[PDB]
């Protein structure tokens, strides 16, 4: 809807500023106002273009107001879309944003490799994610390429226990002999593993 | 020369002679299976003669495999193979086939086995091979004078309660 | 380390019964997270949550340990920056504990050493045992048709007023007491004066040395809890029964009962979570919580874990999803039947419908 | 909006094997084939068949593959029509699927006609009254639930009661002999039965690769997913009304097991957003099996002689489905387990069957008063059983016990060697013709075989065997009694 | 020049082993039955198999590893690809998860593949020996078939399928690899240390080298249990699709049907009969459907199903015990109350069936198995309803019917034989097993001094194959047979039934019932 | 004969309140999934 009434009027970038000035006030609105929510009432949006005021009041009358992100992130890409504009994604680690070369760098390796994108104008847009502490991540039209790396003291073991000395059993040989001394045989074996298990 | 047809109709190749020639060139029986597994798996079923070359290797070969495979026996194998062939093939075995078995059991000191192969090949084949026959009976007649006609804890007299059933 | 999401500050969104969920600014914390509510609410005692479900990339539904009366929304919660850890180690010995770890013998503080998660992954392949023996209960119809096996799972199924516990009681001081290793008492869903009785048993028998070494641990979450805590405790008293096992080489008795109030909490909680019903009303995953906490139940290349728990059967209907489901991980199941102990013979037990895994010439005589 | 061929949508939602499919121009009518015309690395081609339109753009589909590998927005063409098979006699000796391609490897099929699945039953004024006796060479079936040309059987059974066998021995002395041609309809069954059925008909002549054949096979199995074995039916029907009407012939339909369309149906209607029906069956059971079945009928023109088997699942006679399609037939014939256990095969209940030209006006009265007599004997042998049970047999009346010794025979001689069942049982099978059928259990009733043992009557055909089984029985004991007097 | 993934979008939502995925605007999308990464770290993925496409975009995911690692929010990437799992002779000998990752001890495949073709298959004709008289005899078993195993808890269901897979160690030793049986225990929902004393078993029997062990334990997620038997059969058909025979034994599908019905209420599935998902019957259908005997033209490999069922109370009506016993080509049955009576293996022939018939028997044991059959219905209708033939050698074959170990099939045959000519008659029921031990594992003959046989003795374990092929009751073989159980009975009859008749000391009865007892156990 | 009522009594119960419950759960599942859209009304128009 927000794209159809921009495109009658040829200006899209008002739309971003009205999304910008939501995002601002928003910040100082009390916690859980989507559902309080009085945009009439709201002096921060008095200032906003009709079609994103009209929509505002639409999404309040259903109760969608928290949809407010998701709805001006679809608008972004409609907007680039229309204009041919590729955004690439470029994940950093939080404070890791300030080298950002390489990153340029590839997503141009990337651009150049779609054929889709070869009239689109290459835009960066750097986020941040606190799951890579190393490296960075770039992502454009799907294709993502990573070189990021992350994160990286128990009790490993008693020294206390000890593996008890597994015995074994001596085995006699079968001939007569070992027959006519079968019961002698057979104590000294006994008296083996019991000498083993004890120790002496 | 005639087209054979399988189970449902469908041809099936019958120019069987290069892999005859691939399971004369195995080191190890246990190889010629997998050709005739091959051979299977072509639509090329094996005929009379590639049974009789896969014994033929049996007998020739040294071994199974590479390395020693407990409780292998060529007789077991051979045997087993026929009933494949007779059975599950619907192709009577020759006198080859059995003269191979014959020469296997003499091979090995069984002459118990052979006794039998001999009635079967004086039952469905023409009689044996009076090499074979007389090789067989002086391998049994040196068990007699060694005394391994039987295993020996068989003869060793037992009672009701002096067996060890384990 | 320190967890990345430790003070972390959300505000509650909404509560149904023991069910809040969490609306956290910054992102959600890790599933299995605890919380602390910090708002005042007039309450007399601290609320704490855990996280069992992600709704959203901010908001997480979460589970209350203790009562949430006069919870209001937009209440504040502070993340506690790791799972429930409880206390481990002989300091916990002769002592009594709750689902949060926190003493309840109002005695001196614990002072552990350390504490550790209640959530752990169980035993692989590789450190599983293979050593089968028989254990002595000095019960003939036990000893005899079912015999149980050191370091073993056993399973004592029974309807309402069979004898479930006195068969537990019997074991116990037939066994326990004349017991090397150490023993644990998990107490689930069941009345709080049998936990009286045993502490008491216990100190009478100078199990629980107060003044000297005590040889047995007691936790307990018993009827009077909410799901929450009931469905917690085990793995709290499992926890400790497993820092032996492994981290001391010791042998341990883990006295379970009743393991069906555990299904049974889950089940409660499943309803309010907004999951379908499977068969006559239990949670869909009643399966995949029994293989987890039981499969942790198992005696190690380490140490051995001989497992006794008790299940109820609803209606003495032993058809039920959980009992049946229960028979599977056991290697020894004892079940007893009403009208044996109507005939006036105690124990209960039914021997045809009884069976052991060590029932083997290869193991008994 | 009258021609909708080739008209396109893309795929909009995709739940296990139902698809939802948007138009922009409007949804097709219900029941048109769609193709996924969208490369997808698929291994096969993926048809959909639309079955309801949720709006004016939206239509639900079932597919007839499996939806592996699709992705939503999917592009999806039109077919212009209903899901269409080929029909005539270049059809015969060939073997389908539900959406007739031939599977067999045995080369394209030249195909002059095609008709689509789904058609219109006929009206009542298209109603042939053929009341004829149809001989199975079966004592059971001939006698107490005589089939009748041109109508309607069931075989109610269970798992392993004989379902499968007795439709072969159907098919080998009812087809092989038959004037016309057969179809055979394979539906959620094992493959393997079908492999061992189409070897028979190649033994058999039926199906004739080098001649002429004159049976058509039509194959959709346990492996199809639901969407296939809800048309596989539909298409095998629609063969054998093509041979009904256009080509004028008497045509048989063997369909095993028609159980399997209403349990597919009840697979998809959960995805489909209808709450289900008792025993968990969808809320159109009995309309969705009604138009099938009211398809499968003799009309004016021709004549279908239709032979289905239907499931009792647990042997429960009382669930939904099997209950439904007593209605809908001709001759029923209930197998029970437990005479199946006791040795007698077939495993029929005579006190369960029904036929509808067990009538005097249509079978010979002779044959009416003897399958009477038989059932009313049966009947009370059963509750004389129950005082055996209590008493003894010795304390029942004289009268009483004279009817315990016939009708255990009558129990015995109903048991019958089938020609397919070789394996099975071991022996060589029988062909009963109605007449000796009919005069070997006359006399038995009457008692003129009152002094031969009772053994003599298991598994044999005509008296004559009886005889014959009766004098070896004799001949055996002979020599057993000759043994022990040396002895 | 790089290793570029496919992004098509974030986790939304995660309840217990199940996930959801919102996908990003303007991506690819991802396919349906495909595989999907997680990206729980920069370097660590977890696996997930798509389920349902909605309306909304949002995807279904089935989680299978690395679950605790899962939280909303993060990246996911779309392989594209169905499931495949490596599979080839060098996987036995192994245990390994249904993704083919291996479980460390104390070629690919597609898991989606569809069963063989009408006319890609073969009648059944080549036995599979269980080992168990009974089976072999009034059950056949063949390869390419589906035998189902259903029975109470605690009846012998796993230790009968375990025993099959043990019979034929002995057999694949001496046979050509050709002809040898794979292996391919499946286990599903149950115990780790039960896997593991499986693998110690099999590992002592010398079976580990023809078999590999697929295990999904309770402690695993759902989805893993639910992969098993795909998983399983898929690594069995590759020997299948070479010419090679090959056996699945699945243990258990109960267990599968319910990680099924937790997967489909979790994704938000109607429920259906006992809250199962509506298509459960096309779950097992296709899974079974798999198993087959290949055509000639194709190879002429099979693999054989030996799919295990749980019941309750001895009830067969359940819902997925129904459908089961619908798709197998037969069932053995296993009651509790013979279990409980000393019948082990507690097989109901009543109501056990193998629908091949005797055409997956070999021409030895069909004139034996034949004979045998029509003896023990008599003898179940005469007790039912006088020491009449049938009745004398009925109760001796259920006394031969007990076992404890896989028997070989030259052991198994000759007994079968002797009860079946009447040898045994004068050989009271106690003393059956004990006369079977000294046939098999002793010679009567050899010791007293009267086998005056050329070839025929038992302890020429190489005579199964010559029996296999010419049958007992052969003129080769049948005149010597007849002679050894002539003069075994004689002995036997003269120097032990005498003796063990006239014992009354207690000493000597308690010493008499230790050893017949174990005979059971040995023979 | 008692025993036996008494059984056959409790079975007809509980199968009737199976059965609805499995009904009434199919019900649940579809009431749950149901999607509500946008309310394209004119909510100036009040
Ligand atoms: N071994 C026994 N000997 C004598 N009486 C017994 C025995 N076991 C149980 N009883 C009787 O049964 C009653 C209930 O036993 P118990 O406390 O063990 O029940 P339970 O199985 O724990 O059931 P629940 O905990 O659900 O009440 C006892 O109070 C006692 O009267
Ligand atoms: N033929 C047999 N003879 C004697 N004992 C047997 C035999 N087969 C199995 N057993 C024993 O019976 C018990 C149950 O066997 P098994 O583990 O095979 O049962 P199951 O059907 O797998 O039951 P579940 O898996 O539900 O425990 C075990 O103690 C096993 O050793
Ligand atoms: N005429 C018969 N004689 C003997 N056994 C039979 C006969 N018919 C069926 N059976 C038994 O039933 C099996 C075949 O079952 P089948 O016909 O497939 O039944 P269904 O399709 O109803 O499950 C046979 O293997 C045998 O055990
Ligand atoms: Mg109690
Ligand atoms: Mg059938
Ligand atoms: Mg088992």
């Amino acid at each position: 809807f927000l794209y159809k009434a921009a495109e009658e009027k040829g200006n899209f970038d008002n739309i971003l500023s009205d999304f910008q000035k939501i995002a601002a006030a928003a910040s100082k609105l009390p916690i859980f106002w989507e559902r309080t929510a009085v945009v009439e009432k709201i002096p921060e949006f008095k200032q906003l273009s009709e079609p994103t005021f009209f929509t505002l009041v639409w999404m309040q009358n259903n109760g969608m107001l928290e949809l407010i992100q998701e709805v001006a992130e679809v608008y972004e890409t409609f907007v680039n879309a229309k204009q041919k504009k590729a955004v690439a994604k470029i994940f950093v680690a939080p404070g890791g944003e300030k080298n950002v070369e390489e990153a340029r760098r590839v997503a141009e390796e990337l651009h150049k490799g779609l054929k889709e994108l070869a009239d689109y104008t290459l835009v960066l847009k750097t986020v941040v994610d606190r799951t890579i502490v190393k490296g960075f991540a770039v992502e454009l039209a799907g294709q993502y390429v990573n070189k990021a790396e992350g994160q990286q003291r128990a009790d490993e073991v008693d020294y206390t226990n000890l593996p008890a000395p597994k015995p074994q059993k001596t085995v006699w040989d079968d001939n007569i002999e070992t027959e006519v001394l079968r019961k002698y045989l057979d104590g000294l074996s006994q008296y083996d593993m019991e000498e083993a298990k004890y120790g002496v | 020369a005639a087209k054979k047809y399988d189970l449902f109709g469908y041809e099936v190749d019958t120019n069987t002679a290069p892999w005859i020639e691939k399971i004369k060139k195995c080191k190890y029986y246990d190889e010629a299976g997998e050709v005739l597994v091959n051979m299977n798996v072509s639509n090329c079923p094996p005929d009379i003669a590639t049974y009789n070359a896969t014994l033929q290797c049996i007998y020739q070969s040294p071994s199974k495999q590479s390395t020693p495979v407990d409780n292998e026996s060529k007789f077991c194998a051979m045997m087993d193979l026929l009933e494949e062939m007779q059975h599950r093939n619907r192709l009577k075995p020759n006198e080859e086939s059995w003269t191979w078995v014959m020469k296997e059991c003499v091979k090995s000191g069984q002459f118990r086995l052979g006794y039998c192969i001999q009635q079967v090949m004086e039952t469905e084949c023409k009689g044996c091979p009076a090499d074979l026959v007389k090789a067989n009976e002086a391998n049994a007649q040196k068990a007699k004078t060694e005394g391994k006609e039987h295993p020996g804890h068989l003869s060793q007299q037992a009672g009701l309660f002096d067996v060890k059933v384990e | 380390p320190v967890a990345d999401h430790k003070g972390r500050v959300g505000h509650v969104s909404q509560v149904i019964g023991a069910v809040v969920d969490v609306h956290f600014a910054d992102g959600v914390p890790p599933v299995l997270t605890a919380l602390d509510v910090v708002d005042k609410l007039g309450r007399d005692e601290p609320l704490t949550l855990e996280i069992v479900q992600h709704l959203d990339a901010h908001t997480g539904r979460c589970i209350a340990m203790q009562t949430t009366d006069l919870l209001k929304l937009k209440a504040k919660v502070v993340s506690t920056g790791g799972n429930i850890s409880v206390p481990v180690g002989r300091e916990t010995l002769g002592r009594i504990f709750n689902v949060l770890g926190d003493a309840i013998d109002q005695r001196g503080p614990v002072g552990e050493k350390l504490r550790m998660p209640i959530h752990a992954v169980a035993p692989k392949l590789a450190d599983q045992a293979a050593e089968d023996a028989v254990l002595t209960t000095g019960i003939k119809v036990i000893d005899l048709i079912l015999p149980y096996c050191k370091g073993g799972k056993i399973g004592l199924f029974g309807g309402a007023g069979v004898g479930k516990t006195v068969i537990i009681m019997e074991l116990i001081n037939n066994v326990a007491k004349g017991h090397g290793g150490f023993s644990v008492f998990a107490g689930v869903g069941e009345r709080t004066r049998e936990g009286t009785d045993l502490y008491l048993e216990m100190m009478q028998s100078k199990v629980i040395d107060l003044k000297g070494e005590s040889k047995c641990v007691l936790v307990y979450g018993q009827m009077n809890e909410p799901p929450g805590a009931r469905a917690r405790v085990a793995q709290s008293a499992l926890t400790m029964a497993e820092y032996f096992r492994d981290v001391e080489g010791q042998d341990v008795l883990l006295f379970i009962d009743n393991i069906f109030r555990f299904t049974q909490a889950n089940s409660e909680v499943s309803a309010l979570l907004g999951r379908i019903p499977a068969a006559v009303g239990y949670q869909p995953t009643l399966a995949e919580d029994l293989g987890q906490l039981q499969e942790r139940i198992t005696s190690t290349t380490k140490g051995s874990i001989t497992s006794v728990q008790a299940v109820y059967v609803p209606a003495d209907d032993i058809t039920d999803p959980a009992p049946a489901t229960t028979f599977s991980h056991l290697d020894a199941t004892t079940v007893l039947d009403r009208a044996v102990a109507e005939s006036g013979i105690y124990p209960a037990v039914n021997p045809l419908e009884c069976a052991s895994r060590i029932m083997d010439p290869d193991v008994i005589s | 909006v009258a021609d909708h061929k080739g008209r396109v949508g893309h795929v909009s939602q995709v739940i296990g094997a139902v698809v939802d499919v948007h138009f922009a121009d409007g949804v097709p009518p219900v029941l048109t084939a769609l193709d996924v015309v969208d490369k997808l690395g698929r291994d096969e081609p993926l048809t959909l068949e639309i079955v309801q339109h949720l709006d004016a753009h939206t239509g639900r589909c079932i597919a007839m593959q499996t939806t592996d590998l699709l992705k939503l927005k999917a592009k999806v063409v039109s077919t212009g029509g209903n899901i269409s098979v080929p029909v005539g006699r270049e059809t015969l000796g060939r073997i389908f699927n539900v959406l007739g391609d031939a599977i067999d490897q045995r080369g394209p099929v030249g195909e002059k006609l095609r008709m689509p699945i789904h058609a219109v039953a006929p009206k009542l004024a298209d109603q042939a009254a053929e009341d004829a006796v149809l001989t199975t060479g079966i004592k059971v079936i001939d006698l107490i639930l005589p089939y009748c040309k041109g109508g309607k059987i069931g075989l109610f059974g269970g798992a392993g009661v004989g379902k499968t066998v007795i439709i072969m021995e159907l098919i080998n002395n009812v087809a092989k002999g038959h004037g016309g041609f057969s179809v055979f309809a394979g539906v959620g069954e094992r493959t393997r039965e079908g492999t061992d059925l189409y070897l028979e008909m190649m033994q058999s002549k039926v199906i004739d690769l080098k001649g002429e054949s004159k049976c058509v096979l039509v194959y959709g199995q346990m492996n199809e997913p639901p969407g296939a074995r809800a048309r596989v039916a539909q298409s095998a029907l629609t063969m054998a009304e093509y041979f009904r009407d256009v080509e004028g012939q008497d045509v048989l339909l063997f369909i095993d097991n028609i159980f399997r369309f209403t349990q597919a149906n009840s697979e998809v209607s959960a995805l489909l957003g209808r709450i289900p029906a008792a025993v968990g069956y969808q809320p159109t059971l009995a309309e969705d099996l009604g138009q099938l079945q009211e398809r499968i009928t003799s009309t004016t023109k021709g004549s279908i002689t239709s032979v289905q088997a239907v499931y009792v699942p647990a042997d429960d006679i009382t669930d939904p489905a099997p209950a439904t399609t007593f209605s809908h037939l001709d001759a029923t014939t209930v197998l029970d387990r437990a005479v199946a256990e006791s040795g007698i095969y077939p495993a029929v209940n005579p006190l369960e069957c029904a036929s509808r030209i067990m009538d005097p006006d249509v079978i010979s009265v002779d044959h009416y008063n003897v399958a009477q007599d038989v059932v009313q004997m049966l009947t009370k042998y059963r509750e004389l059983q129950d005082i055996i049970a209590v008493l003894g047999i010795d304390e029942l009346s004289e009268e009483d016990k004279l009817i315990v010794d016939r009708a255990r025979k009558l129990v015995k001689f109903l048991s019958q060697p089938f020609q397919v069942a070789e394996v099975f049982t071991g022996m060589t099978g029988h062909y009963v013709q109605l007449d000796d059928t009919i005069d070997s259990f006359s006399g038995l009733l009457m008692g003129t075989y009152d002094q031969v043992p009772e053994m003599a009557f298991y598994m044999v055909g005509g008296i004559n065997s009886v005889l014959e089984k009766a004098k070896k029985m004799a001949e055996e004991a002979a020599e057993l009694e000759k043994m022990r007097r040396a002895r | 020049f790089f290793k570029t993934t496919e992004m098509i979008g974030y986790v939304h939502s995660i309840d217990g082993t199940i996930a959801t995925l919102i996908p990003a605007p303007g991506n690819p999308g991802v396919a349906y039955n495909t595989i999907i990464q997680i990206q729980v770290s920069p370097t660590t993925f977890a696996a997930g198999l798509v389920f349902n496409l909605e309306k909304d975009g949002r995807i279904g995911i089935i989680l299978m590893d690395n679950i605790t690692e899962v939280q909303s929010g993060q990246k996911v990437m779309a392989t594209g690809q169905l499931l495949h799992i490596p599979v080839g002779a060098g996987v036995l000998g192994k245990v390994v998860n249904p993704l083919g990752h291996e479980v460390p001890v104390g070629t690919l495949g597609k898991v989606d593949t569809g069963a063989p073709n009408i006319v890609s298959r073969s009648p059944v004709n080549y036995n599979l020996l269980t080992g168990f008289k009974a089976v072999d005899t009034m059950i056949p078993i063949g390869r390419g078939q589906r035998e189902l195993i259903v029975g109470d808890r605690q009846t012998g269901k796993t230790s009968i399928a375990v025993s099959t897979i043990i019979n034929q160690v002995r057999i694949n030793q001496q046979i050509l690899s050709k002809n040898a049986v794979i292996s391919i225990y499946v286990s599903i929902g149950q115990r780790c240390s039960n896997v593991a004393r499986i693998h110690r078993l099999l590992q002592s029997y010398g079976a580990l080298r023809y078999t590999t062990v697929m295990a999904a334990t309770a402690a695993e997620p759902a989805g893993l249990q639910y992969l098993a038997p795909y998983a399983g059969v898929t690594m069995g058909e590759y020997f299948m699709n070479r010419g090679r025979h090959c056996l699945c034994v699945y243990d258990d599908l109960s267990k599968q049907a319910v990680a099924y019905r937790q997967i489909s209420l979790l994704l938000r599935r109607p429920p259906g009969r006992e809250a199962y998902p509506g298509d459960v019957f096309y779950l097992h259908s296709r899974l079974l459907e798999r198993a087959a005997m290949l055509s000639p033209g194709k190879g002429g490999g099979s693999v054989t199903a030996l799919p295990i069922v749980e019941t309750l109370s001895n009830d067969v009506t359940a819902y997925i015990v129904t459908n089961v016993i619908s798709i197998t080509d037969g069932q053995i049955y296993l009651d509790t109350k013979l279990f409980t009576g000393g019948q082990r293996p507690a097989v109901n022939i009543g109501l056990s069936v193998s629908r091949v018939g005797s055409s997956a028997q070999n021409a030895a044991m069909k004139g034996v198995a034949g004979k045998l059959k029509g003896i023990l219905a008599e003898y179940r209708k005469l007790a039912a309803d006088v020491q009449t033939i049938p009745m004398i050698r009925g109760a001796r074959f259920v006394a031969l019917f007990n076992q404890k170990q896989p028997s070989y099939f030259m052991n198994a045959i000759v007994s079968l034989y002797a009860c079946l000519n009447g040898y045994l008659d004068d050989v009271k029921v106690q003393y059956v097993k004990f006369y079977e031990y000294l046939l098999v594992h002793r010679d009567l003959g050899i010791m007293y001094g009267t086998a005056k046989n050329k070839f025929f003795y038992m302890y020429v374990q190489e005579l199964n194959y010559l029996i296999r092929f010419f049958t007992l009751n052969s003129p080769i073989l049948h005149g010597e047979l007849e002679e050894m159980l002539k003069q075994h009975t004689h002995l036997f009859l003269q120097h032990y039934q005498s003796k063990m008749n006239a014992i009354k000391s207690e000493k000597d009865v308690k010493a008499l019932k230790n050893l017949l007892y174990s005979c059971k156990r040995a023979v | 004969q008692q025993r036996t009522s008494s059984l056959y009594n409790k079975t007809r119960q509980f199968g009737i309140t199976a059965a609805l419950i499995e009904i009434l759960s199919a019900m649940s599942s579809l009431e749950g999934n149901a999607m509500k859209g946008v309310r394209r009304n004119k909510f100036w128009e009040g």
